């Protein structure tokens, strides 16, 4: 089969500049002087759309940002600029040989300015203590890099254990990020202890953001 | 334009699976069709591709003795019959229009249809309403241990997608836990009611938590 | 030609 190696696992780039995604193919993907290669945008929570078809061909509706080049086995795709709505996972893929082949995806994130995240804890719900459970949610909204630091501290100790972390996709207006932790307890435990603390640390700021509740 | 894929289910490793894709709009008759799916991985894999007769069908090797890609071209229907599914076969199925007279790629998919091939029984979601230490204001839902996916986490019916965050499931050794943040202002809540809403398909269930606060 | 002989469009004539 025809493999197809794409450069940039990830790529990072300002808001302004040009990127540039690579797709090397294991082997040649041209027939009849053409180059059966296409290039895919990916937003969460959809399917592929298509941006180039043939290395070259920009599929109408495309903004001509995006332009393609390439032949045989070496592709390039590129964003110039890159605005802030082209935050994506770009696939490319081979058509000249059954069976047709897709890349492993590129994810484009911009450079955007630092954030310091929105710390927001929760304690558990009425409803789950009555279900033998304690989770104690602390969300930390709008903030950048992706790359943060959550330490919970239960009576001041630095609970490890039980720490369910959730990030999400690089918003496509501001460009930030946004990150949920859960510390799931049962409420016999939960119920031994009283302050329950949620601590973010971020390039933004030396000093970690404290969220914390006295257990009542 | 405009597929409509359906008949995602969880099944059982070994088991089969029909999904099914309403074409309309165009002239369905004309045009050659494709299956492709998505890995939880984000992997994008060609799955079967067949002409606009249904003479030709082509299938990757992974793929070919196991499933037979048909179609209905009288109601304008694409299917995808599936047979000794596998634990890789779980993936998000989009119904892709191939081509007509020249190989333009993928120009249109589908939105898709989740078939989840695991042998873990279906669980029903636990929805917990997250008031902050309730007293701009942030609230919070969890939907905690359910399976399989997904689940359609709303706030007041959609009605409020201003400061909305789902996050991504995680699962939790079977069980899944998702959750989402609304930020509104102090005066829209508790003056007005934002209503943690849930709902689990393979379940049937349709949960409607309340933010109440503390 | 704009498909190929060995891809999934070979029937496209």
């Amino acid at each position: 089969d025809i493999v197809l190696t794409q450069s940039p696992a990830s790529l990072a780039v300002s808001l302004g500049q040009r990127a540039t995604i690579s797709c090397r193919a294991s082997e040649s993907v041209d027939s009849y002087g053409n180059s059966f290669m296409h290039w895919y945008q990916q937003k969460p929570g959809q399917p592929p759309k298509l941006l180039i078809y043939r290395a070259s061909n920009l599929e109408s509706g495309i903004p001509a940002r995006f332009s393609g080049s390439g032949s045989r086995t070496d592709f390039t795709l590129t964003i110039n600029p890159v605005e802030a709505d082209d935050v994506a996972t770009y696939y490319c893929q081979q058509s000249n040989e059954d069976p047709l082949t897709f890349g492993a995806g590129t994810k484009l994130e911009l450079k955007r300015a630092d954030a310091a995240p929105t710390v927001s804890i929760f304690p558990p719900s009425s409803e789950q203590l009555t279900s033998g459970g304690a989770s104690v949610v602390c969300f930390l909204n709008n903030f950048y890099p992706k790359d943060i630091n959550v330490r919970w501290k239960i009576d001041g100790s630095e609970r490890q254990n039980g720490v369910l972390n959730s990030w999400t996709d690089q918003d496509s207006k501001d460009s930030t990020y946004s990150m949920s932790s859960t510390l799931t307890l049962t409420k016999d435990e939960y119920e031994r202890h009283n302050s329950y603390t949620c601590e973010a640390t971020h390039k933004t700021s030396t000093s970690p953001i404290v969220k914390s509740f006295n257990r009542a | 334009q405009m597929l409509v894929e359906s008949g995602g289910d969880l099944v059982k490793p070994g088991g089969s699976l029909k999904l099914s894709c309403a074409a309309s709009g165009f002239t369905f008759s004309s045009y050659t069709m494709s299956w492709v799916r998505q890995t939880p991985e984000k992997r994008l894999e060609w799955v079967a591709t067949i002409s606009s007769g249904g003479a030709y069908t082509y299938y990757p090797d992974s793929v070919k003795g196991r499933f037979t890609i048909s179609d209905d071209n009288a109601e304008s229907t694409l299917y995808l019959q599936m047979s000794s599914l596998r634990s890789e076969d779980t993936a998000m199925y989009y119904c892709v229009r191939r081509a007509f007279d020249s190989d333009v790629g993928f120009a249109s998919w589908g939105h898709r249809t989740l078939v989840t091939v695991s042998a873990a029984k279906t669980t029903a979601p636990s929805v917990y309403p997250l008031a902050p230490v309730c007293g701009s204001v942030t609230l919070g839902c969890l939907v905690k241990g359910y399976f399989p996916e997904p689940v359609t986490l709303t706030w007041n019916s959609g009605s409020l997608s201003s400061g909305v965050h789902t996050f991504p499931a995680v699962l939790q050794s079977d069980l899944y836990t998702l959750s989402s943040s609304v930020t509104v202002t102090s005066s829209t809540w508790p003056s007005q009611s934002i209503t943690c809403n849930v709902a689990h398909p393979a379940s049937s269930t349709k949960v409607d938590k309340k933010i109440e606060p503390r | 030609y704009t498909t190929s002989t060995r891809g999934d469009l070979a029937h496209v004539t």
